RNA sequence: CAAGCUUGAGUCUCGUAGAGGGGGGUAGAAUUCCAGGUGUAGCGGUGAAAUGCGUAGAGAUCUGGAGGAAUACCGGUGGCGAAGGCGGCCCCCUGGACGAAGACUGACGCUCAGGUGCGAAAGCGUGGGGAGCAAACAGGAUUAGAUACCCUGGUAGUCCACGCCGUAAACGAUGUCGACUUGGAGGUUGUGCCCUUGAGGCGUGGCUUCCGGAGCUAACGCGUUAAGUCGACCGCCUGGGGA
């Protein structure tokens, strides 16, 4: 089931962090849909905050890069 | 777009006929409230009735005999692309006299045979079988 | 903005003009001209140094001011001009204590626009700082070799370098070549690429034209006579002896920088 | 695109009555605004192929609404192309 | 696919710990995919198939698998 | 006149001259009639990644309400600008107002 | 021809989702190359080899730099675009679509020979750029031969700028617009009500995937997104080659 329909979320928020961690996996990557049971809609959007952060290196972009 | 009124009645009218549907309703007009009269005074359709004032709809109660649809076969003549006028003696038969064919006349919008009991031509709307 | 002459004769059939509308049809500053008498190649020994130089069209020599010092105090652009010298177009600039100069055209410069030479100096095309306040990546003309000299590369018509480096007291400058050569930080060079980028498109379509650039026929070495040219002689067309200069000199491929003195400074060669 | 205010004040120009916003010359109005608008955007993006054919598309309803005008009422069209400067 | 061996933990549980995490990564797969440049066309086809496949069996599941085999 | 949301990360080693640096971009803001909606120093936090070889960098959340002009000119003073590393200005639909996850 | 009307068509208000387009920045991963460290005899490659790179120190491994190209994951018979097509993130300029109520204009519409524009890839012109990939070409295999398939290399080209070219199995092999006619399972994008008592319930629009009824079709199949039932307009076909 999806979590932010749930919340009824307006935009998810590419500064919390926390949040995006539950939706990408150990190695860093995106986590996809049909795993998480997120609705298309708000899917998109959460890659794009996911994006954000990788930029704003809030979040890495692999695991093992340093 | 939409280029011609009647053919799409009786297109529609074909519709309900083969679907079984009771009642066939469509945007009125006055040559298509002639029409129907028309129908309805040949036997074809049960009953015709206009609701409406600012956009008037007609109502169509189709016939059935049998199990089966009254009206068998259901075509344009004149069509805005290629208009279709006739004299008196050049005036088509229906399935040799038992089909109609529903025929504007300088005297308003009758079947063929009328047309040719009264002596005069015109643009031959329909045939119906 | 180049364009393609009509074939109305043999000779204006290849044409390419740059045609440059907003170059000034006027005359040049007074103050900043002055003779430049023509040399015809030779050398104070009357010989001809430097084949191939000769005649062309009288030019006055614009005073351009390559070594850009006035500091703090701003132009402003009053006209592009026409330079006879250099591939490059100069632009008449007025500070706003009164002096007018000329300085090389960069490339967005227009009249009207103002520029800045200093250490405080804000980072836009045609404003002058030392390397070492220049920000790493740009793109830079007129580039001091010794700290006050005055620009010395890239002042060609459309030429530039990139900054790729900066390591204490040199900045490594990738030369229009390719050349990758350290030069001082505190030395000088004004921002942007030089202006008239469009003049290597033009063809000079008749034998004239190269006449007027005041430039003589070339003759082939092999047309000569084995007398005149290491490539002379032969019945019809022979030519049986490795390229060479009229001096017997290799010339396809042998390198010939021998300047040991100034080897530090450069980090790769060309090419 | 066209901004509200800007709509709003094209409105009020061309407007027989009130903010009616339907008037064909209003529509003439707007189009030829927003036209205006979208040739600066054109000198600039000489490639903008999608974007030019809405321009495209914009320039045909105007000239259409003009055709309608013309036979419609003459003087009316007359006096909008005296307003906003086209030759027909 | 980072792997840390805790204490009084086993070898070959971390072996099977680090396959897992590699499995989860995709690396292998990844990797086999990127050996040869495929053509956008194929690429599109291939997903096509798939997309297909999987539809189908679902249908042979569902709809055709729910009579008396025997 | 339309919402941004700008977000900076300054280098370890400069975050004393940060405050200076915030005041600074304020006022430009406020030249040209333009609004600040929220403002929050992150502090010195720990990369995910080594951007230019350091670890550490000083993050700075600004929210503002501006002309397009000014954001421009922001961006080019942090382009120019050695001691902040990455800048990212952001169109915003809304003001904005209350306060952030990390703050929070 | 004259006056009207609002259902077609369009305008306005507020939102909505989108790899729609153009321009400018930037980020991370990786390949390649360059400089240096560590280190020693192989590496590479294949069906098996060899050419090739290697004791002039390769491959491997770490550090630093350079540059070009493309954007893993998300990613989906998902979305947008007239079609071609479009995929990291950010900003600037910008086209279209849909819904929600209303308010307005009042047939302003549909189609379109000629005409004009856009139009994959490859190619051509001038100037840049050039990592990888790779026509051509070279060498090594394979083979009866191998001007191929496989391997080691590798130049145009691929990338950018502005021009040209105007073609593709440019395909849904299905011209465009409109109306009507049993259904089911989805996906996606809005929106109205309902105790959201919960991820829900009842609707109502837009776009879309599969299955299928009547009907149609030579059959295959198509089947409310028709290849059904009709209307309007255009393009095109007339045995196979030659062509
Ligand atoms: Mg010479
Ligand atoms: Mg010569
Ligand atoms: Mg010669
Ligand atoms: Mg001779
Ligand atoms: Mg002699
Ligand atoms: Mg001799
Ligand atoms: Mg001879
Ligand atoms: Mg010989
Ligand atoms: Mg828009
Ligand atoms: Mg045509
Ligand atoms: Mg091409
Ligand atoms: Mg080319
Ligand atoms: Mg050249
Ligand atoms: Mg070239
Ligand atoms: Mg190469
Ligand atoms: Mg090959
Ligand atoms: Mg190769
Ligand atoms: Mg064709
Ligand atoms: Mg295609
Ligand atoms: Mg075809
Ligand atoms: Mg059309
Ligand atoms: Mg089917």
């Amino acid at each position: 089931f999806c979590r932010f329909t749930a919340e009824g979320v307006q935009e998810i928020d590419y500064k919390d962090i926390a949040t995006l961690k539950n939706y990408i996996t150990e190695s860093g990557k995106i986590v996809p849909s049909r795993i998480t049971g997120t609705r298309a809609k708000y899917q998109r959007q959460l890659a794009r905050a996911i994006k954000r952060a990788r930029y704003l290196s809030l979040l890495p972009y692999t695991d093992r890069h340093q | 777009s939409m280029q011609d009124p009647i053919a799409d009645m009786l297109t529609r009218i074909r519709n309900g006929q083969a679907a079984n549907k009771a009642a066939v309703t469509m945007p009125s007009s006055k040559l298509k409230v002639a029409i129907a009269n028309v129908l309805k005074e040949e036997g074809f359709i049960e009953d015709f009735k206009v609701e409406g004032d600012t956009k008037p709809e007609l109502e169509l109660t189709l016939k059935y005999f049998q199990g089966k649809a009254v009206v068998e076969s259901i075509q344009r003549v004149s069509r805005p692309g290629l208009r279709i006028y006739k004299r008196k003696d050049e005036l088509p038969k229906v399935m040799a006299g038992l089909g109609i064919a529903v025929v504007s006349t300088s005297k308003g919008v009758m079947t063929d045979r009328a047309a040719r009991q009264a002596g005069l031509g015109g643009e031959i709307i329909c045939y119906v079988a | 903005a180049v364009v393609k002459c009509k074939p109305t004769s043999p000779g204006r059939r290849h044409v390419v003009k740059v045609v440059n509308p907003e170059l000034h049809k006027g005359k040049p500053f007074a103050p900043l001209l002055e003779k430049n008498s023509k040399s015809g190649g030779r050398n104070n020994n009357g010989r001809i140094t430097t084949r191939h130089i000769g005649g062309g069209h009288k030019q006055a020599y614009r005073i351009v001011d390559f070594k850009r010092n006035k500091d703090g105090i701003p132009a402003v652009v009053e006209r592009l001009e026409y330079d006879p010298n250099r591939s490059a177009n100069i632009a008449l600039v007025l500070y706003k204590d009164g002096e007018r100069r000329y300085i090389l055209a960069p490339k967005g410069l227009k009249a009207g626009d103002q520029i800045q030479s200093g250490v405080d100096a804000a980072i836009k095309p045609g404003n002058t700082l030392p390397m070492r306040n220049i920000p790493v990546g740009s793109t830079v003309h007129n580039v001091e070799m010794k700290p006050g000299k005055g620009g010395q590369l890239a002042r060609s018509a459309g030429t530039y370098v990139q900054i790729v480096a900066r390591d204490g007291a040199y900045v490594t400058l990738r030369l229009r070549s390719g050349e990758m050569r350290k030069v001082e930080a505190d030395c000088r060079a004004t921002l942007g690429e030089v202006g008239n980028a469009e003049h290597m498109l033009r063809v000079l379509g008749k034998a004239g034209a190269a006449r007027w650039r005041g430039v003589r026929p070339t003759v082939r070495g092999t047309a000569m006579n084995p007398v005149d040219h290491p490539h002379g002689g032969g019945e019809g067309r022979n030519f049986g002896k490795h390229p060479v200069t009229p001096w017997g000199v290799q010339t396809k491929g042998k390198k010939t920088r021998s300047n040991k003195r100034t080897d530090k400074f450069i980090v790769r060669r060309r090419s | 695109s066209l901004s509200t205010e800007a709509t709003a004040k094209i409105v009020s120009e061309f407007g027989r009555d009130a903010n009616d916003t339907g008037s064909t010359e209003v529509q003439v109005a707007l189009l030829t605004a927003q036209i205006n608008h979208l040739q600066g955007h054109f000198a600039e993006h000489k490639k903008d192929h999608h974007s030019r054919r809405g321009l495209l598309r914009m320039v045909s309803q105007r000239r259409k609404l003009l055709d309608y005008l013309k036979r419609k009422d003459v003087a009316r069209y007359t006096q909008l192309i005296e307003r906003l400067g086209l030759r027909r | 696919p980072v792997i840390k061996v805790r204490e009084n933990e086993p070898f070959d549980v971390a072996l099977r710990r680090f396959k897992r995490s590699c499995e989860k990564a995709g690396v292998l797969a990844e990797v086999r995919r990127r050996e040869f440049y495929e053509k956008p066309t194929t690429e599109r086809k291939r997903a096509k198939a798939s997309a297909v496949k999987r539809h189908a069996k679902k249908l042979a599941r569902e709809n055709a698998r729910r009579t008396r085999l025997y | 006149m339309r919402h941004y949301e700008i977000v900076f990360m300054v280098h370890p080693d400069q975050s004393e001259q940060v405050p200076g640096m915030i005041e600074r971009y304020t006022a430009a803001i406020t030249g040209a009639e333009g609004k600040i909606h929220r403002l929050e120093d992150w502090g010195r936090r720990q990369l995910a990644y080594p951007i230019n070889k350091l670890h550490k960098a000083h993050y700075v959340l600004m929210n503002v309400e501006a002309p397009q002009e000014v954001i421009d000119e922001l961006e080019t003073t942090f382009r120019f600008n050695d001691a902040v590393i990455r800048s990212m200005v952001m169109r915003t639909k809304h003001a904005v107002t209350e306060a952030s996850p990390m703050v929070k």
